[PDB]
């Protein structure tokens, strides 16, 4: 909403199109749209999502141009593609490990967020449909891994679909119905098939109204601090074009990121995965050191810290009739850190953006931040002592953060002065 | 159970440089021919790609006198015939002897530190080494934990962490005392119990290390590919960061 | 007048019909196929099976132990006490709806040496391992830190139940019938 | 664009959301566009295709959840559908004949554009997107017919991969490269199906830009005359708000379509196939009755018109030293065949918009749609006397069309005068 | 070859309001089981979908007993063992004998006229006609114009377009002067043949017509229900699009 | 000054470079696989075969024909000029790459009895019907209409070229080794 200039026919195709369907004009707004001069390097995790999407759906249409959905042929047809198809390879271990920089970057885009309040109105938006994003993202990338068809696929599948046959009532029914059938089977692997190649498109769909949201309300800068926009002069004196400069240091940030990680791909391909899910998938047998993916790890770690000796779970088993076990209990509590997170927009009651000049805010970040990384952690430690407990304080923390901290802090804290302007920020 | 330690071996594949030794391999693939092949099989391995570059690199009239020691049920024919370089290993004999196709890649070797696999992001997984420390790990004597109790038809292991041990072998917790526990896969390497070409020693080590070679390659073929597409790509990028780096800094230079 | 207020009820109403006569196969397709629905009833033979000894077997996709138990087994699983478990009841298809968790409510036969169960983990689906794994003498499911004891009954973890037990009994001397 | 009225924020949520995301603004301006009084039936193909294509869409992705897409399961696979699946039968039969009627329409969507001068600017982008969905849908179609691997999706999985393989020099190496292999075989298969799932949501994105080309313009009627815009006062006299007034017919009209097409796939579901494909495919023998797809014909019936001995042909190949042989010729007479219709916003000079108007061009329009049903008619007949003849004459006429009468006519024809304005035709 | 023509018989299930007759499909049921399952399968039939509705609709425990004659390699146990109702029929046991599974779906009788198939839109496809005309088509006398010409090994039969027929039988320009060809099926049905049940009568006519009635099913098990799904959705939308109409009419007389 | 602009060049270029390191094998998967590239070269049987019996055998996935001719079909085979045929090369991989499509240099033997060729139509691919079809005495392609020859020469159609003939050659009295 910015004060700028738009798209200006000059060319002779130019004007002919231009008259006729103006999408020159469209694209040129959305790279030409005026952006604050001080974004750090925290802004540049959007893109590497855009990339990672890209590389996961053509790598992905590749992949599916070999693999063969169905119990007697999947886990040979994804070796077949390792050793036969040109290139196989490499572009099964760039769509596995795809997925680990596909999480990576949305918990480093996640953060910037909680952080510098791009969550905060107007944004609300933009940080909702991002959310549906995330469990779409979550959705996916379980359907996905479950392909293969190796140990850890079949569990993860068993464990997942589970879930939903913890819902009082229609649970079982809802079960059922994920599954086709009375166990994971072949209509279960058939099925997933089907939707994991569906999924990226909606999330496309999505990203586009992600997008289109944030192009609405401009972005949001480190200072928390709006462009102006009484006049293109002094809306100038904050921003500047998003093209070349931001486009520019987009591709070099993404050169640095791809260099990592073909880093990874090439030298160490399955440092980010579980030796397990290179054996069949054995319907009689769970593997004994069965583990979440580490980007799931984090949420599984919240549903297993509640088990019927924990005291919160008890009184809820008594007041609810024992509807809400330790089962049920574990599920709500791993859902809900999720919808806790997508309802900050709401529990944060602070006025001020950036959490750049929010005091006391900033202990707790960080205590939030390192409590993700703890419960990461305690999510592939056993469940004996002391893990047990780390991983019950951890999850209180969570909820004690959206829940009950941020709330409190909106009139407790007392905040720092942030920069009168953009300008003023990057020129100091 | 748990993830054990393994004894470290320096694998020639190992490191961004590392590739196979093609002598190694075919020794190896000699040593599991002989000596594994007879309880495990290898399944998603095609017979073929023992002439494939980046491998033992056979001759490809030899592999395919390989093959023929094979009987192979048609798959059309319904019937048997002599093994054809297009034909994949055989299922394992021995119902319980697991597949050794992936073997090397369906195992870790360096568990921890901490749960933080801090270890792995500079040891890799082990699976190599894990495989050797089993086929090495056969004491002669069972620890004494078990003096009396060892359950008949398994046999102590110092590497194997997903064996039973008898009660007698568990602390007041429940955990095992002993470092290992009992494997059902019997001591697989006597000293020269393999004759190879180049006379070189087929000392229970040397053969172990070897074949471990070879199965690494079986779960890898591509493993010298994929390096050299690393290796490659890393160059494009490293170059292109710097391009990209000095474009961008001139291209803001001119704002602040 | 009305007619038309009426006509517009008549018609969306006949669509939202459709909507849903539309909608409900898109549903039910991924319902059990014909050939699922193709429930069966295995039979076992035990004849082989020591004592102390578990035995796994395929069945509608999941896996069923049958373990043939220890004196020891039979021993820790009596010596508990109904109101020291977390799921009272047998959870036995076999006996009454109501039975308790009692250790000669979950073996099939009476000397309390044959226990045959689900190897189906109640918190999420897991497989729980046996050889007396756990805390309590039994199976220890390695998903989310379940234990049972030497009977399959929940007795610590986020499991809600005790592993089911299915139609099962002994057709003759040495052959269980499953289903 | 006709001078309309803007969209307007009334409710409390919505002008919350929309001060963050006007969504609710765009789904506004695209079904509150002015429309033409006087459309007749022939502008309701547009959503019938609507209704096809996500019909297509969703019956697919319930479908591929239970096929197996690998030479060796695939048929008996799309059996299991058709006697386990509940309501599989009935969903193979309307992903099958969805297909049908999805042509059908495109075919009265085109000739209705033909007619009218749809294609005539400034709708010439309209129109090529068009042409892009087009080939689009043939090669969706063409992939989906392959999967169920009976007797005509295998023949005709090889002829048409075959058609690459005609191209001088680079030819073997395309059609090599599409079948990943020295025939059809699992490799192709395989691969087809990932790209007939893929193929339909790039339709999805082009008739979304295909929706936005026409709204840009504002819709053509059947009197060739543009609605007013010189005040919203006569704008409104030649157009009607397109909700309710076109939202209603399109509902009735799709009633009344789906109807009969319900008719068809409830009593005579396989009245628009081939008993050959319900044969598993064999790779030794081509059954001597194969036939392609009644869609297809048209154009099937175009390029095998063209043997030897026609000296057309003679003349190319020797004037061409042998390049251009009957092989060749026959592919390029087809795809030209196409590509000539995409070029009509060119070859047509006339500078009136709509048929109705111009008393030769009638004529030579009615032919060509007589022609294009004689060319479908003799698609299934026999290369014999005198069906050699009639496919040469038909052929001929197609090009003589576009390449030369629509040119001449330009300056030859005499038209009538069209109404002053669209009022003035919808009140005569 | 072509498309000929073939005897037209008036089977139950045509017309839109056409349903199996679950007798029959039972006699041809015994049909195809005591006659032609000597050579021909139906692979893509699951025997127990002979207890489903809308077909023979035999009784579970019966199915359960038929498909005990069968033997079926179970595929885990590797082992021969009888026939579960889960099984499908077998293959067909004569190599060139084709599979019945969609025989009356992958054949048409009213080819025609002028490739109009104007000829369908009321006929149909013919499928079960044609199997029976097929079966009624072997006449005990060659036709005259090969005498002494008969393909050893074949059968002239009136309803086969696709065989082979002597040179002697062809005209000047190669076409054939039968108004069939010779089949490698030798003649499958003798009069009362079968010992049906209820007595009904086995004349090769009737056997016949049954066992293509069988087929038919076997090939469109769920056409009752197709046609039910019909019914009904041509009701919602006659009442519908009238609705629609009226509504249609009525908003928009508003205008004009 | 042109240091820059030198940049951008350097830049650009180092893109385009990856740009097409990238796309080349999202292109070349799609090529033949290593199992596929396993060409063999099978042996057949003829000791039974009489003459006017045609031979279909599966070969690379497409169908070989090796009929035994009769004395009809190796008459109107050489009764033909070369300057009637539309294809005048032999398209024989066992003789010279230029020899022409006579009858003689299109068998196996000099009674001219062993027809031995892909019958993979050379226009789009299908398989000709045998069994002397066509107005040429010899194979009839459905897909288009063309028809071949006793020799399994091109005479009418698209079908540009004759049926290509295979390294095919008698390793003794009764056995013929394709590939
Ligand atoms: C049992 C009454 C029986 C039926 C029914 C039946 C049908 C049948 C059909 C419809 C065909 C297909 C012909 C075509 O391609 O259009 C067919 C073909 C063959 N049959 Fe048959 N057949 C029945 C019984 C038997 C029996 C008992 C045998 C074996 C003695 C037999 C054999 C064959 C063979 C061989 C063929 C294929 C040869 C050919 O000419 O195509 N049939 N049959
Ligand atoms: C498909 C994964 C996603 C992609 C491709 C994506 C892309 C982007 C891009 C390009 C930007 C602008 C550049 C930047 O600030 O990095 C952005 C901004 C943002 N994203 Fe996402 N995003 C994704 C997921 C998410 C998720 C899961 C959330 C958290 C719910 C989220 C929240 C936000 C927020 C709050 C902004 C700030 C917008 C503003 O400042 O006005 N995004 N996203
Ligand atoms: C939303 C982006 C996507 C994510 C997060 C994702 C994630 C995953 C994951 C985690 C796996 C398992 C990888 C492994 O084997 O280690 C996988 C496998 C697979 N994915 Fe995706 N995927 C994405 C998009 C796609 C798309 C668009 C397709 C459509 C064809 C696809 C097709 C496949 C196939 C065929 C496999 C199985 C082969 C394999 O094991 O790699 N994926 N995906
Ligand atoms: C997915 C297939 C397609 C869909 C869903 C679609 C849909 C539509 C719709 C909704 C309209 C407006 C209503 C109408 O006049 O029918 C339209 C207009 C039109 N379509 Fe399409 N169409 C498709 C394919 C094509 C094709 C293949 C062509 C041929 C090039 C084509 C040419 C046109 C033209 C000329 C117009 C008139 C535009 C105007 O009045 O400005 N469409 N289409
Ligand atoms: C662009 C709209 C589409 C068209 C025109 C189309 C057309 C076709 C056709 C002609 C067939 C063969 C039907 C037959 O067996 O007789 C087919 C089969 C199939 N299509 Fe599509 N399709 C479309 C979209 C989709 C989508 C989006 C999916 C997957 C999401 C899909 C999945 C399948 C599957 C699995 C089959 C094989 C099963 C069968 O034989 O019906 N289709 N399709
Ligand atoms: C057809 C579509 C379907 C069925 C969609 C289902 C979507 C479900 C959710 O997506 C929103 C879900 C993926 C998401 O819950 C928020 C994850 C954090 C779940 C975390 C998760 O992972 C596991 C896992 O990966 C395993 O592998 C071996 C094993 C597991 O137990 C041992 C787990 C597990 O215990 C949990 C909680
Ligand atoms: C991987 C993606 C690929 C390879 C996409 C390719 C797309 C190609 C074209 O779509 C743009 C193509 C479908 C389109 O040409 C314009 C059609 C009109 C071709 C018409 C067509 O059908 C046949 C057919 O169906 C057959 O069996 C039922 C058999 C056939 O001969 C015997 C034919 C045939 O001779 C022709 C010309
Ligand atoms: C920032 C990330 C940098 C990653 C550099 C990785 C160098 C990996 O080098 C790995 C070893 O770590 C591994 O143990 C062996 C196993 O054979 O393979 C090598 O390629
Ligand atoms: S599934 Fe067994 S502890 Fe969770
Ligand atoms: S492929 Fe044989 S005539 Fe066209
Ligand atoms: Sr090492
Ligand atoms: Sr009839």
């Amino acid at each position: 909403g910015i004060p700028h200039d738009h798209y200006e026919p000059r060319t002779g195709i130019e004007k002919w199109l231009h008259s006729r369907l103006p999408i020159v004009a469209l694209a040129y707004d959305t790279i030409m749209i005026p952006t604050p001069r001080n974004l750090n390097w925290m802004w540049i995790w959007g893109v590497v999502l855009a990339f990672c999407l890209v590389l996961q759906i053509v790598t992905g249409i590749v992949l599916a141009m070999h693999y063969t959905p169905h119990v007697d042929l999947a886990f040979a047809s994804v070796e077949h593609i390792m050793r036969n198809v040109n290139g196989g390879f490499m572009l099964r271990y760039l769509h596995a490990n795809g997925a680990s920089l596909f999480f990576i970057a949305v918990y480093l885009h996640i953060f910037r967020g909680l952080y510098y309040g791009s969550y905060k109105a107007p944004r609300e938006v933009t940080w909702i449909v991002g959310m549906l994003i995330y469990l779409a993202m979550m959705a996916t990338a379980f359907m996905g891994y479950v392909l293969p068809w190796g140990q850890m696929s079949f569990w993860g599948a068993t464990v997942i679909t589970g879930l939903f046959g913890a819902i009082p009532g229609i649970g079982h029914s809802i079960q059922t119905w994920l599954l086709g059938g009375p166990a994971v089977d072949n209509a279960t692997l058939n099925r997933f098939f089907s939707l994991h190649y569906l999924l990226p498109f909606v999330i496309a769909a999505l990203v586009a109204i992600h997008i289109w949201a944030f192009h609405s309300t401009g972005n949001n800068n480190p200072t928390g601090v709006e462009v102006r926009r009484t006049s293109k002069a002094e809306a100038q004196k904050d921003t500047v074009p998003f093209w070349p400069y931001f486009i520019i240091k987009d591709v070099f940030a993404l050169a640095v990121v791809l260099l990592v990680f073909f880093a990874i791909v090439g030298f160490m391909p399955n440092y980010l995965g579980h030796p397990d899910n290179y054996i069949e998938a054995n319907p009689l047998s769970t593997p004994a050191h069965i583990v979440p993916e580490w980007y799931f790890l984090p949420f599984y770690a919240i549903l297993r810290a509640f088990t019927a000796d924990v005291w919160v779970v008890q009184i809820a088993n008594f007041i609810s009739f024992g509807i809400i076990d330790a089962k049920f209990f574990g599920v709500l509590a791993m859902f809900g850190a999720i919808l806790v997170m997508a309802l900050v927009p709401w529990l944060d009651t602070s006025p001020v953006r950036s959490g750049r000049y929010r005091p006391m805010f900033k202990i707790y970040f960080w205590l939030l931040a390192a409590d993700f990384v703890i419960l990461t952690w305690v999510g592939a430690q056993q469940t004996t002592f002391p893990y047990d407990w780390i991983s019950l304080i951890a999850s209180a923390y969570w909820f004690a953060y959206f829940l009950v901290i941020l709330p409190i802090l909106g009139a407790i804290e007392k905040p720092v002065a942030p920069p009168a302007t953009i300008e003023e920020d990057f020129n100091a | 159970a748990g993830g054990g330690h393994v004894e470290d071996v320096p694998f020639s594949f190992e490191g961004p440089f590392g590739t196979f030794d093609q002598h190694q391999l075919q020794r190896g693939l000699q040593v599991y021919t002989e000596v594994c092949a007879a309880c495990h099989g290898m399944k998603f391995v095609p017979i073929r790609s023992l002439s494939e570059p980046g491998g033992p690199e056979l001759p490809e009239d030899q592999v395919r006198a390989y093959a023929t020691q094979f009987t192979v049920t048609d798959e059309e024919t319904g019937e048997d015939r002599e093994g054809k370089p297009t034909d994949h290993f055989p299922h394992s004999a021995l119902e319980n002897a697991p597949d050794l196709s992936l073997m090397a890649k369906a195992r870790a070797g360096f568990h921890g530190p901490m749960g933080t696999g801090i270890s792995q992001l500079f040891n890799g997984i082990g699976g190599p080494e894990y495989i050797y420390s089993v086929l090495t790990g056969f004491p002669e004597e069972p620890p004494k934990c078990a003096e009396g109790h060892e359950p008949d038809g398994f046999y102590y292991n110092r590497a194997f962490q997903n064996g039973s041990v008898p009660d007698t072998c568990k602390d007041a917790n429940g955990v095992k005392t002993t470092a290992g526990s009992w494997i059902a896969m019997p001591p697989p390497l006597m000293d020269d119990l393999v004759e190879y070409a180049d006379g070189h020693d087929a000392s229970v080590h040397a053969m172990a290390e070897d074949v471990s070679a070879f199965l690494m390659w079986a779960a890898e073929p591509k493993l010298m590919a994929r390096k050299q597409a690393g290796f490659t790509a890393v160059m494009f990028l490293t170059v292109l960061s710097v391009l990209l780096y000095l474009t961008n800094k001139r291209l803001w230079a001119g704002v602040k | 007048g009305t007619r038309r207020d009426f006509l517009y009820y008549a018609t969306a109403g006949a669509g939202a019909v459709a909507t849903g006569a539309a909608v409900w196969p898109l549903i039910n397709q991924m319902n059990p196929s014909a050939d699922v629905q193709a429930l069966a009833s295995i039979f076992v033979d035990v004849s082989s099976v020591e004592p102390g000894v578990q035995l796994t077997v395929k069945f509608l996709g999941k896996p069923i132990f049958i373990r043939r138990r220890t004196e020891a087994d039979i021993e820790l699983g009596r010596s508990v006490q109904l109101g020291q478990l977390v799921d009272t009841n047998a959870r036995n298809a076999n006996i009454d709806a109501g039975a308790e968790a009692t250790d000669q409510n979950r073996t099939l036969d009476e000397a309390g040496e044959w226990l045959v169960m689900w190897g189906v983990c109640t918190h999420l689906g897991c497989v729980p391992i046996g050889g007396v794994s756990g805390d309590f003498g039994g199976w220890f499911c390695p998903c989310h830190g379940s234990h049972y004891d030497s009977a399959g009954r929940i007795r610590k973890g986020p499991a809600p139940e005790n592993l089911p037990i299915p139609l099962a009994k002994f057709i003759d001397e040495t052959t269980i019938q499953l289903g």
